[PDB]
This record gives structure tokens, C-alpha cells and sequence, in this order.
RNA sequence: ACGAGACUCUGGCAUGCUAACUAGUUACGCGACCCCGGUCGGCGUAACUUCUUAGAGGGACAAGUGGCGUUCAGCCACCCGAGAUUGAGCAAUAACAGGUCUGUGAUGCCCUUAGAUGUCCGGGGCUGCACGCGCGCUACACUGACUGGCUCAGCGUGUGCCUACCCUACGCCGGCAGGCGCGGGUAACCCGUUGAACCCCAUUCGUGAUGGGGAUCGGGGAUUGCAAUUAUUCCCCAUGAACGAGGAAUUCCCAGUAAGUGCGGGUCAUAAGCUUGCGUUGAUUAAGUCCCUGCCCUUUGUACACACCGCCCGU
RNA sequence: AGCAGAGUGGCGCAGCGGAAGCGUGCUGGGCCCAUAACCCAGAGGUCGAUGGAUCGAAACCAUCCUCUGCUACCA
């Protein structure tokens, strides 16, 4: 129990990123780019895994079920308003992206804005603020 | 001026368990802070070990609080 | 140095005016307890009362003015 | 791994030391004696200069070492009062040379210690006692009795092997003295 | 004679006075639960002002005692005592080349007056960034962060003339921001006994730029308005940067005070990091000085008087 | 053509195993009613280059380059 179990995996290699095993499973999975604190509790509530265990002693079948909940969260009855990427301009699907679709889709959206020549794209290309705030007094780390 | 970044173990290895079971009930004041300092473990891990020792009956309760708890050894007589 | 001066404790008799550059010091008239006839003046920092006994590390100096 | 340079835990009065300054306070300033295992010291504000200063960091220069003289020490309590005003200009070169010999002896013995893999406070003090403090007490000089001993022992292995520390550790120390001290 | 004082408002008490179904208290009956007695901001009605509301009067004056003082003005400590220095309002002569012609159908002179410096419509701008400065907000954590439960206020405001735009209990739908038919208040009656926050208790976290910190940025959904793009605002999930208690210097304050913490009003169709009020928790230090920065009075000095930020000598 | 010194912030310089500083120049802030003096902070560094010893060199090793101190066209 409180004694370290056998084959206690220290470093977890999940989705070509580095994950510590010493952290709580509700917080060690938050180190993956794209997933945060709030959506982590839902995933470990759909899967029958308690929140009182560390990430370093879980095994292949439960972490494989959690990876299935990562990749296909829709048919495990996760509500549609809980997602980060909804109502796509390319195909119109509800999906959750985990750092690869997230990074390449953010890059594709930024080049889409730069190609479409909207002023949001021009401000992202120039390297300024887009949400419409004052630049006169702040943003002093822009350029030398 | 040595840094010595502490890397506390998240669970007990072999030597920590019997070191605790032989030395912690032989100390005057027991709190999870001084257990984490002497035995280089985590704060919550010390709390779980102290709850186990309280359930075993080798430690008496003094006062409980949401900030810290106070534990002491048994009388040697 | 090489000499341990024994600590003597003295009680005030009358408070004088407040000395110092900013007026933070005070002149007091202390008296010794091993022989209650001797009265010297010392510089004190802080509020003092009448009948307030003070500890003295040395018993040889005399009180100087604001400078 | 670190310890004191010489065998004395705290230096005597009227002794020159080179000290590393750490922070500046109101009544004094917090420093660290690099040759006495970074113990707490105090330099006085009026003792920094004999003439009128214009700023505190004219003579503070946080992070750079300086030369001081111990005015009053307390061996039982661990307090050393330092002095900056009472120093001669001719003492700086000799203090720097003594610190150079002490720091190269400490670096050579630290290298030999990490080769020999002896990581303990008491064992490291025993290695210092069997390596440098024995010849320091033999030559009756706190610092000047060591660097001349390594300079002689670089050419005299019989003088090198006079201390009965070990065999393989003695060979490693002789190799380090031959390679470094040339 | 003016100024100070004197005067007014507010706080601090009075079981004495006047009074209350738009404020309650105490008794009585009924009803509900439990083990003979407790709870009811449940229902209803016989006295009363103990709580509340606000009117008139009272009370503190150096009044007493012991000292200091020319024993004169006054000062110090103590007892009885709700207070033996509560806070604000008003605030003199003289002048400033102080600010306001963008508060005014208060205003002299000047400019302009039909291709207008009047006026109106549509769009934009006042927000645009190598950089510097001021007022402020959030933090740099374990005197803590998150999650549940327990639990306590006071100032206020509210359906407007052209002027349409109010505050809200209650029921359903939806995670939420929100939406519809329903009832009250033109106000001590309704929101409302304003179930406020900080605090209190119990888990989770364990010195790790970490579950601190929430900047930047992507996608989606509602509200206001004719109209949001240079995101009005709000909500949901992601994104998690700097920042490890801050150099020279400098601001405010001494008692319910600083500080922490939230709630009202002003702007308001949409609306507070500002301001003005209010309440809760609640300290450290000091009863002094003229050293710094300045102020009041007397004496003295002056080659100054648009007045030392003055005047003035020489290459 | 031969032997030695120096190679470090725009400029001059200290340094030799645990490790980018000094004086000066520039920029900004404070102090003051303002300026000059005074104080604070920062930018600015292949430490001339090559390969190697060493856990680790701007320094140790061999070479070259640039400017100087002495011989000078020595057939």
C-alpha cells in the first residue's frame, strides 16, 4: 500500500511527451498540452479510476482506457459544451485536441488569417495585441 | 551557501518504514512537518503514515486542526 | 577590555528634560541600591516612569548633552 | 562537499582573513568567511572607511571578496567582529598569495576526494587531517607549511609518502600533485 | 470691530417624559416535532416601550480632592463618573497677471457667416506604438490555495416631463451566462430578518515557476443597442508568460486609527481597477523634538523692493 | 630574415584551473523651482585562431596572424 509497489513506473511516456509519476493522477495528466485541471476530473470520473492514487502505479489497461477517453471523448457521454474546439470552420465537428492537432490547427488558423488578410492576421504577423487593448503604456518587451 | 534542492519520495521504500517504526514513536513532538524534515518525505505522505500509526494505537492524539496536528510518544512506564 | 564589569541596577528619582537631536533621549537621575546615597545622571532611550528601576552595564560614565 | 581550510575552527585575534560579503544591514553587514566554512561575520559601518563616504555601495560591492582583520572573536558562541579600516597596503599581496595556495590545495584535495569517492563530513575531515593538517602542524605554519610541502613532494615521493593515509588514495594524491603542481 | 472662540450637524447615555397593525417585546390560545418538559422569522389577539423609530428636556463645567504657579490667569494626577482632548461645517484684511470665454440666452473686442469656424447625415478618430513618467489593481504563497458546512451588518436606491430607460420575491427550462407567463413597491409595508465578504471548522496540496500567480492567445454560447471589427459586457473549455519580498529615492498615519475585507451612490441602453459614503475584523510604536522640509512673534544686518528664482565684479 | 612583449566592453588595463571585471564613454531615473555637481541602474565581450592533455582553460601545450623592443642589404 504505502510501501512502493513492484514495477512502479517512474517516468510515463504517453503521447510522445514526458509525464512525471510522482504527481496525483488528477494533476499529472494535466502536464499534457491541451488538457487542464477542469477536464481532468471528468475523464477520471467516466473511467472507474479513483482520484486518491498517484500516476506512478497505474498500469496498461487503465491508462489505455484513459487514452481512449482522450482520443474519442464524445461517445463516453462527455457533454458538448465541455470541449475546447467546437463547430469547426473546416468540417464542423466537435473534438478535443491533444497538442498535435492543437499545435498544427492553431498554426493553420494563424496562416489562414494571414492568407485571408484580416486585421487579426496582420496584428499576429506584426506581433502586436489582437483583443483591442492599450499598447501605449504596456508591452515594453516587444522589440529592442 | 549550498542550495540542496530537496527531492522527497512520494511513497516509502524499505528503510524508511522501519526507520519510522523504530524512531518516530521514540520522539517527543511529532508533527508532519518534522516527520517530513527528518525522514525526507512528502507532507501528505507523513500525514497518511501518522494516520496509520494513530489507527494502530501507538500514538495518542493531543489536538486536531485543519492547519496542523500534534502527536507525542507513549509513556515508557 | 579583559575585565567583566558587574551589572548594577539603579532606580530613578526625578526625570529631567528630553535631550537629543530629535528629542528621543531623556535625562534621568538614578540612584544605586547597594549604597543609597549616590546619584548620577544617565541617557535613556524610551519612556520612563518615576520609580522605574533600570539596569546599567557600566556605572562610571556621566550623561553628555544632545551632542 | 565542503569544510574549513585550516585545522582551526575559529581564527584568533589580530589575524588577517579574506571574506566574501553577502548583504548589507542597518547596524552592520552579513558576510561569509570562505576559509572558515562560510560562518557568520559582521563588519561595522564606521569601520568601512577612515574618511567620509558618499554611498553604502562605494565600499560594499556585494559579491566580491575583501580583506579584513579580526578585532574581537567569540569561540564559544561563534561570533567574529571584522575590521576593514585597520589593514596595511602591503598585507594584500601576501593575503592573496596565501588564499591562492589555500584554494589550490582545497581544489586539489576536493578533486582527489571525488576520485576516491569519500562523501562524508567526518571522513572528509579525516582526509584533511591525514593530507594537509599533519604537514601544517609539522611545519608549524597555518598555510605556509602546506604549499611548500606539496612543492617538495612533487619531486620527492619519499617525502610524499610520509603520511600513513592509504595506498591507492596516496597514489591518486601523488598523481594529482604531479599533474597539477608542476 | 473682524478672525479664533462663541454657533450648527453627527457619534457617545437616559429602564425618566411623549408616542406607535408601515417597529416590536411580554403574556394567552391554537397548530407542528420529540423525550413529563424544550423549538417555531408558524397562525391569531390583552398590556408595554425593555429592542427600534424621533421629538422636547437633562447631563461635563476644571465640578471635587492633592500638589505646582506672583498663589492671578492656568497646568498635572486621582475618585464618583456613558464621555475629564470625537469627527465635521462656517471660516477675517491684503493681493495672485493661479484656473475656467469648452457650465450658462453672464460677457467687451476680434474673426467668420452660404464653396460656412452655424447646422445635419454617413464613416473614421479621441484606444493608433522604439520609449519615459504619475495615480491605481493583482500577486510573488503553507499566518496559505482549493472544496464542502457553519455563521454576522450599516449607509443607501427604486417605475423619470419632452424621456421610451425602475428595484425585484416566486414557478419552469438550461452546466452557466440567460429566456417566458406569472405577484409586490411609487416605498419602515416589496426585494428584506438586505442568510455580504474577511473570519470559523473539516478534507485535498507539500517548498517544486507547484494545485502560487492569470498576463497573452484559440474555439463556442447568451445580453444591451439601429450598429461591436480596433474582441461593449458576461459565461464555458483550453493556452499558464513575467514575477523568488525589489536599487537611488519617496508618500500617508498615531485609536476603533493604519491595514485586511466586502456592500451602496455618482457616472449607466450595455457599466467600475476611479471617486464619495457605509459596515466587519482590528493592531505596532509615541505623549516628544527643531536635526531635516517649513510656519508664527521680537531684536539685529542689508548695495534687495517685478522683492535672493534679488543684486553684482573681472578676463 | 632571426629572439622576446601585447592581443580582453568604443578606448586603456587587471587575471591564471572551478571563474567577464575595473577606469572611461553612452542611455535612463532620482535629488532641486530648474541647470551643473552627487547618487543609482543597464546595454555593450567568438578574451585573435586552430587541434589536444585535463571531469573542466581566455591561462597548459605546438603553430600562424597583427603591432612593438634589438641585429640590419646577411653574396
Amino acid at each position: 500500500s504505502l510501501v512502493i509497489p513492484e514495477k512502479f513506473q517512474h517516468i510515463l511516456r504517453v503521447l510522445n511527451t514526458n509525464i512525471d509519476g510522482r504527481r496525483k493522477i488528477a494533476f499529472a495528466i494535466t502536464a499534457i498540452k491541451g488538457v487542464g485541471r477542469r477536464y481532468a476530473h471528468v475523464v477520471l470520473r467516466k473511467a472507474d479510476i479513483d482520484l486518491t492514487k498517484r500516476a506512478g502505479e497505474l498500469t496498461e489497461d487503465e491508462v489505455e482506457r484513459v487514452i481512449t477517453i482522450m482520443q474519442n471523448p464524445r461517445q463516453y457521454k462527455i457533454p458538448d459544451w465541455f470541449l475546447n474546439r467546437q463547430k469547426d470552420v473546416k468540417d464542423g465537428k466537435y473534438s478535443q485536441v491533444l497538442a498535435n492537432g492543437l499545435d498544427n490547427k492553431l498554426r493553420e488558423d494563424l496562416e489562414r488569417l494571414k492568407k485571408i488578410r484580416a486585421h487579426r492576421g496582420l496584428r499576429h504577423f506584426w506581433g502586436l495585441r489582437v483583443r483591442g487593448q492599450h499598447t501605449k503604456t504596456t508591452g515594453r518587451r516587444g522589440r529592442t | 551557501k549550498v542550495r540542496d534542492k530537496l527531492n522527497n519520495l512520494v511513497l516509502f521504500d524499505k528503510a524508511t518504514y522501519d526507520k519510522l517504526c523504530k524512531e518516530v514513536p521514540n520522539y517527543k513532538l511529532i508533527t508532519p512537518a518534522v516527520v517530513s524534515e527528518r525522514l525526507k518525505i512528502r507532507g501528505s505522505l507523513a500525514r497518511a503514515a501518522l494516520q496509520e500509526l494513530l489507527s494502530k494505537g501507538l500514538i495518542k492524539l493531543v489536538s486536531k486542526h485543519r492547519a496542523q496536528v500534534i502527536y507525542t510518544r507513549n509513556t515508557k512506564g | 577590555t579583559s575585565r567583566v564589569q558587574p551589572i548594577k541596577l539603579a532606580r530613578v528619582t526625578k526625570v529631567l528634560g528630553r535631550t537629543g537631536s530629535q528629542g528621543q533621549c531623556t535625562q534621568v537621575r538614578v540612584e544605586f541600591m547597594d549604597d543609597t546615597s549616590r546619584s548620577i545622571i544617565r541617557n535613556v532611550k524610551g519612556p520612563v516612569r518615576e520609580g522605574d528601576v533600570l539596569t546599567l552595564l557600566e556605572s562610571e560614565r556621566e550623561a553628555r548633552r544632545l551632542r | 562537499l565542503s569544510c574549513r581550510f585550516y585545522q582551526h575552527k575559529f581564527p584568533e585575534v589580530e589575524d588577517v582573513v579574506m571574506v566574501n560579503v553577502r548583504s548589507i544591514a542597518e547596524m552592520g553587514a552579513y558576510v561569509s568567511l570562505l576559509e572558515y566554512n562560510n560562518i557568520e561575520g559582521m563588519i561595522l559601518l564606521s569601520e568601512l572607511s577612515r574618511r567620509r563616504i558618499r554611498s553604502i555601495n562605494k565600499l560594499i560591492r556585494i559579491g566580491r571578496n575583501e580583506c579584513v582583520v579580526v578585532i574581537r572573536v567569540d569561540k564559544e558562541k561563534g561570533y567574529i567582529d571584522l575590521s576593514k579600516r585597520r589593514v596595511s597596503p602591503e598585507e594584500a599581496i601576501k593575503c592573496e598569495d596565501k588564499f591562492t595556495k589555500s584554494k589550490t590545495v582545497y581544489s586539489i584535495l576536493r578533486h582527489v576526494a571525488e576520485v576516491l569517492e569519500y562523501t562524508k563530513d567526518e571522513q572528509l575531515e579525516s582526509l584533511f587531517q591525514r593530507t594537509a593538517w599533519v604537514f601544517d602542524d609539522k611545519y608549524k605554519r597555518p598555510g605556509y607549511g602546506a604549499y611548500d610541502a606539496f612543492k617538495h613532494a612533487v619531486s620527492d615521493p619519499s617525502i610524499l609518502d610520509s603520511l600513513d593515509l592509504n595506498e591507492d588514495e596516496r597514489e591518486v594524491l601523488i598523481n594529482n600533485i604531479n599533474r597539477r603542481l608542476t
